[PDB]
RNA sequence: GAGUUCAAGAGGGCGUGAAACCGUUAAGAGGUAAACGGGUGGGGUCCGCGCAGUCCGCCCGGAGGAUUCAACCCGGCGGC
RNA sequence: GAGCGCACGGGGUCGGCGGCGACGUCGGCUACCCACCCGACCCGUCUUGAAACACGGACCAAGGAGUCUAACACGUGCGC
RNA sequence: UGGAAUGGAGUGCCUAGUGGGCCACUUUUGGUAAGCAGAACUGGCGCUGCGGGAUGAACCGAACGCCGGGUUAAGGCGCC
RNA sequence: GGCCGUCGCCGGCAGUCGAGAGUGGACGGGAGCGGCGGGGGCGGCGCGCGCGCGCGCCCGCCCCCGGAGCCCCGCGGACGCUACGCCGCGACGAGUAGGAGGGCCGCUGCGGUGAGCCUUGAAGCCUAGGGCGCGGGCCCGGGUGGAGCCGCCGCAGGUG
């Protein structure tokens, strides 16, 4: 029922801010912000995410379980990836593409992880 | 598969070249029989003019079988009569003119609305130029540029005419589907005329613009592209 | 934080120069503000020649133009840090112009966050 | 410029008019993508009909349907009703249906369900029969309202046999004159 | 225009409706306070039935 | 909600409705009904047909209680009864014939109207109709008179 | 919709308890929120004292 | 002047203190009443700079470095 | 029996082209504040006819009304 | 499907404003005539700006989104 | 010719080839040195690179989506698909009285909702300051002030 848990969200004020005729969302698991339908974490069977580690150095990919019911203790899976730059995409790079799990988001993922780590360090421009 | 497929890909792109190289013969050739035919139908008005002056006879051409009607005054102060036949013509626009098929039917018609249009015979180099600078047809109500062949032959298949080409004979000398042909074509847009037209409000016999004047409208297209 | 923003057009302007309403002779009790005339005799109504302009929709701006700022980026009203990072992704046209009401403990707070993401604030240390 | 008039010129049935609810609209954005990239018809009609008022979607009774359902020709077809479709006790034998429509009524769920036919949905359609073969199309009587008893020629010329808005039925409102000759005036 | 049910209303006099009461906010503290009547009542005869003779 | 009003988008025009060229007074032409018969005739006589005047034959003391006489049709004459009545031909010890009341349903006269399915039944009824009482009979049925 | 899945049932400290319940049959009803609007913004004027 | 006060740009009809209107200072101007629709001159104004703007962005070569645990795989372990 | 291309007077522009001035000066469509030169009758309403020698109007602030509310009834649309 | 030319037609509801009009080519009644009164046809003005008639409801040209380039109608081209 | 908007195309998009691109898995024989013996007809549509992108019998792999390579992706993202969204074609735009639609125009209170803002300074008021929108208006900077205030979804009205 994704498509109906998201006519009942798709204007309802829950996490959506709009200003400046722009529409944001603010939701764990959503790889941009002024899309919708494609990247919501709440809606979907299998939604990947992509945020800042909490140790502060290194960043964080989140899957969805697909097995297992809505119990939201358990639903995400975390994990902490901490290389170089290049390999850190080439490891979200192979787990969304080669799990063939939801790759609507293998591009939008990549570049979502490489701003996490690029201001991980001095400013570089 | 891949294979069975590969071919598929070439039979299609071969067979759509095969086609295509079919199609420029055609459409050359047409125009090869038909400028044998413009040149013919000129020297055949040669001939039988010295051919009567000769035996002291007069020889009386053909009534023409086209005209072309521009219009020349604007919305304002349309009479009702007037503004039902120029509307007929699909004359809707000052200074718009479509090729009208000429006898008793349409003569009246032009003599009801004769102080709005300027209109005489045109001659080939018209029919030429209004359809190769001027030419936009009339495809799902939506007008568009004439840029190429398909355009014509996907909505005049059905009566012979394909090309750029025939589009304008069929035109020229009225055919046995002369009304789709002169329907196809959106009526055409003029500019103003450079140089001036000397009065609007008088027929041309008394020395203005307006009224039949049956050869000189081949001046005022000339001035309008 | 200025990037090169990611497309820089030129920004053509039919015209913003303000359209003020009939009637501002020596009026205070009439506002700059703009109210279509409905009168009967009124020579701006009637569109005279030599009047003052009356809007109408033919001064639109482009549609891929339109609220773009000078230097090229897009405003997005700020109010705290949590509402900065959905800029993080579209950064590159799209600058983040804090409030009014934001004390001067935590306006620096948020312009340190956006020199770290990289997101455009036009609206730097105004405060000390 | 030109010499058109613009009355016509806005169309009141556009490329998209109305739907209201969730589960409505999750509909019209099916049959909307099966009405145009399909190349079928019956696909645009029940697009067309699933924008339409509830003024326009009259119930289809149960006896209506069987009495077109029973034509010769015209078994082992599923009919396909855009509204609803309600029971009616003055039927009293037994169907055997096979119905596609929105909101089938409680008794007349308990009736088709009963005889055993079946009974499908808008969605269930579309994977069944996609192009929309197959199918029997119906309507409810859509000039079957009381009010278009009210509608025509005003009451009070000649020949109209229109129904006039009255306060109630009864001696003393309705023929005074105008209703009877003998009160110096009758059409 | 009138084209419709040639109906008149009752509503109709020139000095006020308004002498003549026109609320009814009482009854959800009205059925409140007869409820405390019959929880009364029934409490003081004991034991004879609560519905009267 | 005035929010959706027309009047709240009605601000600025200098009469918002009721024009300007005659600015509709408090009230012209009469207050409700008036003329009618002088001034509107012809609103009453084409939207009204049969206004002015009586047909006579007056009851002083109508007691529309005593006139109650509810009537259902034959062709949901079955819906009175329950359905395994109905169903039952010769079984559970329905014979011949069920027993239909009319009295009890709230109906008294039965009228004709609609085919009957063909069993036979005694339809008990304080009336009835010569349609009403052909169709019973030529089913196989009796029709029995109550009070 | 259907196949009513199993809920489990947790105690008075957390850690689920043995003892499980069919999921009702309510929580697969329409949704359709203008029905919880209407419904709504209705039952929710029926509490407005009088103010004049 | 001094002083109380966080404040007297809270002073005993005193919270905030706009417009009509008036004084004064600064600036600009002046014979077709003032006022209104296009460019130049000026601005007690401000605004963003600017002795250069080697602006950033990826990928390849280069000569220096440096971590090598590090790349590669292989084995163990856990999650999907 | 097979690639190279001019691509093209070709399904809407590009330079595998250059130069200046930059710490006593640059830029501000936007949009300003004053001033100068080019075009322009005072608003609301009744009217066939408004700038009218037709009436209301000194200027500013607040308040200010074709409806609001109840009852009818009609049609339209929304949900049971 | 059967004379020429044009683009889709048919149909149901609810309906606010109006019921003070005026001008011109022509046709025309009363009058001496009227910038007068009264009629038919068409087009205008009211509801409508723009170029021209120096000025102006109604004449001639022409019908209005914001602009650049080109050419025009009616008017004109001593100087303004 | 650029731009805005309205309207029309019963428009296109679940990632598009169609400005005419004429589809499949097998079987059995003969087998095809390329395609279905419609052209001076000169009339809608039947030739020059076919049998290389990368890949085979006396290896297999129709090539694990270590890509069918797509010069468009049918399991499969463009700036792209908030379908109430995005995009492509054309025609057109004046208007009082009057009607309708859209307002992320504006005011006041209420149920939700921004782990919203606020004495490290709210409401208001001023402003040769920086800007967006055609416009209703809005946002930011500076000054004064001294305690409350705003956005989003719906709701109501003594709302300009």
């Amino acid at each position: 029922s994704a498509h109906l848990q998201w006519m009942v969200v798709r204007n309802c004020s829950s996490f959506l801010i709009k200003r400046n005729k722009q529409t944001y969302s603010t939701e764990p698991n959503n790889l941009k912000a002024r899309n919708s339908f494609r990247y919501n974490g709440l809606i979907h069977r299998k939604t990947v995410g992509v945020e800042p580690a909490a140790d502060g150095k290194g960043v964080v990919v989140v899957m969805k379980r697909r097995s297992g019911q809505r119990k939201p203790a358990t639903s995400y899976v975390r994990t902490t990836i901490n290389k170089n730059a290049r390999a850190t995409l080439s490891s979200i790079r192979h787990m969304i593409r080669k799990n063939k799990y939801h790759p609507d988001l293998r591009m939008a993922a990549i570049r979502r992880a490489s701003a996490i780590l690029r201001s991980q360090k001095p400013v570089m421009v | 598969n891949f294979a069975e497929l590969k071919i598929k890909r070439l039979r299609k792109k071969f067979a759509q070249k095969m086609l295509r190289k079919a199609r420029r013969k055609l459409i050359y050739e047409k125009a090869k029989h038909y400028h044998k035919e413009y040149r013919q139908m000129y020297r055949t008005e040669i001939r039988m003019a010295r051919m009567a002056r000769k035996a002291g006879n007069f020889y009386v051409p053909a009534e023409p079988k086209l005209a072309f009607v521009i219009r020349i005054r604007g919305i304002n102060g349309v009479s009702p009569k007037v503004r039902k036949v120029l509307q007929l013509l699909r004359l809707r626009q000052i200074f718009n003119g479509t090729f009208v098929k000429l006898n008793k039917a349409s003569i009246n018609m032009l003599r009801i609305v004769e102080p709005y249009i300027a209109w005489g015979y045109p001659n080939l180099k018209s029919v030429n130029e209004l359809i190769y600078k001027r030419g936009y047809g009339k495809i799902n109500k939506k007008r568009i540029a004439l840029t190429d062949n398909t355009l014509i032959a996907r909505s005049l298949g059905k009566y012979n005419i394909i090309c750029m080409e025939d589009l304008i004979h069929e035109i020229y000398t009225v055919g046995k589907h002369f009304k789709e042909a002169n329907n196809f074509l959106w009526p055409f847009k003029l500019s103003s005329p450079r140089g001036g037209m000397k009065k609007k409000t008088t027929h041309f016999v008394e020395g203005g613009d307006a009224g039949n004047r049956e050869d000189q409208i081949n001046r005022l297209i000339r001035r309008m592209n | 934080a200025a990037l090169r923003p990611l497309v820089k057009p030129k920004i053509v302007k039919k015209r913003t120069k303000k359209f003020i309403r009939h009637q501002s002779d020596r009026y205070v009790k009439i506002k700059r503000n703009w109210r279509k005339p409905r009168g009967i005799d009124n020579r701006v109504r009637r569109r005279f020649k030599g009047q003052i302009l009356m809007p109408n929709i033919g001064y639109g701006s482009n549609k891929k133009t339109k609220h773009m700022l000078p230097s090229g980026f897009r405003k997005f009203l700020v109010h705290n840090v949590k509402e900065l990072e959905v800029l993080l992704m579209c950064n590159k046209s799209y600058c983040a112009e804090i409030a009014h009401n934001v004390s001067s403990k935590n306006r620096k707070a948020i312009v340190e966050r956006a020199a770290q993401l990289a997101i455009r604030v036009t609206n730097p240390n105004a405060r000390l | 410029g030109v010499d058109i008039r613009h009355n016509k010129d806005r169309k009141v049935r556009r490329k998209e008019p109305k739907s209201q609810d969730i589960y409505l609209r999750l509909l019209v954005k099916l049959y909307r993508f099966l009405a145009r990239r399909t190349n079928s018809t019956f696909n645009q009609v029940v697009l067309k009909r699933l924008f339409m008022s509830r003024t326009n979607r009259p119930p289809l009774s149960l006896s209506r349907m069987i009495r077109k359902m029973k034509l010769p020709g015209r078994e082992n077809k599923t009919a396909v009703v855009v509204g609803t479709i309600t029971d009616d006790v003055r039927v009293q034998e037994v169907p055997k249906l096979k119905v596609c429509a929105l909101r089938v009524t409680s008794r007349a769920r308990s009736r088709i369900l009963r005889a055993g036919g079946k009974i499908l949905t808008f969605d269930q359609l579309a994977l069944d029969s996609p192009k929309g073969c197959g199918t029997v199309l119906l309507s409810g009587p859509r000039k079957g309202r009381e009010v278009y008893r009210h509608f025509g020629k005003a009451p009070g010329t000649p020949h109209s046999h229109t129904k006039p808005y009255v306060r109630s039925k009864g001696r003393k409102f309705e023929r005074a004159r105008g209703r009877r000759a003998s009160r110096g005036y009758k059409n | 225009a009138p084209s419709r049910n040639g109906m008149i209303l009752k509503p109709h006099f020139h000095k006020d409706w308004q002498r003549r009461v026109a609320t009814w906010f009482n009854q959800p503290a009205r059925k409140i306070r007869r409820r405390k009547a019959r929880q009364a009542r029934a409490r003081r005869i004991a034991p004879r039935p609560a519905a009267g003779p | 909600p005035s929010r959706l009003r027309k009047t709240r988008k009605l601000r600025g025009h200098v009469s918002h409705g009721h024009g300007r060229i005659g600015k509709h007074r408090k009230h012209p032409g009469g207050r409700g009904n008036a003329g009618g018969m002088h001034h509107h005739r012809i609103n009453f006589d084409k939207y009204h047909p049969g206004y002015f005047g009586k047909v006579g034959m007056r009851h002083y003391h109508l007691k529309r209680n005593q006139s109650f006489c509810p009537t259902v049709n034959l062709d949901k004459l079955w819906t009175l009864v329950s359905e395994q009545t109905r169903v039952n031909a010769a079984k559970n010890k329905t014979g011949a014939a069920p027993i239909i009341d009319v009295v009890r349903s709230g109906y008294y006269k039965v009228l004709g109207k609609g085919k009957l399915p063909k069993q036979p039944v005694i339809v008990k009824a304080k009336f009835f109709s010569r349609r009403a009482e052909e169709k019973i009979k030529g089913v196989g049925g009796a029709c029995v008179l109550v009070a | 919709a259907c196949a009513r899945p199993l809920i489990s049932v947790y105690s008075e400290k957390g850690e689920s308890s043995g003892k499980n319940v069919t999921l009702p049959a309510v929580f697969k009803a329409p949704i359709r929120p203008d029905i919880v609007n209407f419904v709504h913004t209705n039952l929710r004027k029926n509490n407005r004292q009088p103010y004049a």
